[PDB]
């Protein structure tokens, strides 16, 4: 994939936006940059609630490495579109803009598309109450003295 | 626990049995304790053929 | 000519000859006695 | 087919959102041209969910092939369509513009399309329950002792 970096990230939702890409005559500013590129931090630390969120690979910069634009974000190939489509529209309000049908469309799909998996792998059902019998059908439990489940 | 007896040979032991906590598991012992002693040495005897060289 | 070989013989086409209805009288009989879950070629996890 | 590339796909694309077509007056800007590659290798990775998605025969380029473009893109005849329509409507945005609505649906019919067979192979049911008894119809079963379904 042609989109390994953070920077890669913000420039790709850049580019969606309408405000700087690869053909344009004026570029952002590397200011403008780190800002969105720390926007990105601060929405990937929401959506991954210390581990209890949206799980998507995203690896978080540490301060010792000065850059965060220069590392590889991480993510899966399927996660990258959702990941810089959210971006661009949160990042939209910087520049007096608003993000257009189609990008807020296909922000909203990429994320429920992200949260999909870990929602199948979620959705275990509990076990049997402690005070479930474990029934006299299960022969070895009955006869080893396991009349109940655990529970727990 | 419970004797348990070795066939073949003449010997008794005990079998215990012991459940977990909170889960349907447990763990189980065969324990049997012996010595074997050699009263007369000079009675026993050993044949080794082919020491030759 | 052999008498073992004769009677496993008689003996064998017996037991062949007589297999499923002992099997469905041992069925019944467990089934009665035992436990009515005879479940066990059925691997469950 | 005479669409065979994600050149190919792109020039499709580009023509039906009128930026750059013999329609016009416009050529395919070389520029433009590796920036919708990259859209579209975005959303084709997005679409197959590393197997769980959907289901195309589209093939991923890697780091060691030079251009992304001039690949073949390896979908069926039946694919082409909806995988340029919905790439012109995601790459719509970059341009300030708008897909009109034939776009739109087309997009919208050509994904179900392409989902249908998918979903008609995995509509599977599935297996008896271990705790089903087979019946005492099912003489083989019930002589060999296989007095319930395995289940599983």
């Amino acid at each position: 994939m042609q989109i390994k970096t953070k920077g890669d990230l913000v420039r790709a939702a850049l580019r969606k936006l309408g405000v700087a890409s690869d053909a344009t005559l004026t570029d952002v500013e590397p200011q403008s940059m780190q800002d969105a590129v720390d926007d990105l931090e601060a929405m990937m630390a929401e959506w991954y609630q210390d581990g209890k969120g949206i799980i998507t690979g995203y690896v978080f910069s540490d301060d010792e490495n000065p850059p965060a634009e220069g590392d590889d974000h991480g993510l899966r190939s399927s996660a990258v579109s959702a990941v810089f489509h959210n971006l661009a529209c949160r990042i939209a309000p910087d520049y007096a803009l608003e993000a257009t049908a189609k990008i807020i469309a296909t922000a909203k799909y990429g994320k429920e598309l992200l949260y999909k998996q870990t929602a199948i792998s979620r959705a275990k059902r509990a076990p049997y109450p402690s005070r479930m019998p474990t029934g006299s059908g299960n022969s070895f439990a009955n006869l080893n003295e396991w009349h109940y489940f655990p529970g727990e | 626990t419970t004797s348990f007896s070795i066939p073949d040979v003449g010997l008794n032991g005990i079998f215990a049995t012991q459940g977990d906590i909170s889960t349907l598991s447990g763990l189980c012992r065969i324990a049997l304790w012996y010595g074997v002693n050699a009263t007369r040495p000079e009675a026993i005897g050993v044949g080794l053929p082919g020491q030759t060289a | 000519e052999n008498r073992l070989e004769s009677i496993l013989s008689r003996f064998d086409a017996d037991w062949t000859a007589s297999d499923e209805a002992r099997r469905e009288a041992k069925n019944d009989l467990f089934f009665s006695r035992v436990s009515q879950w005879d479940d066990w070629l059925s691997q469950y996890t």
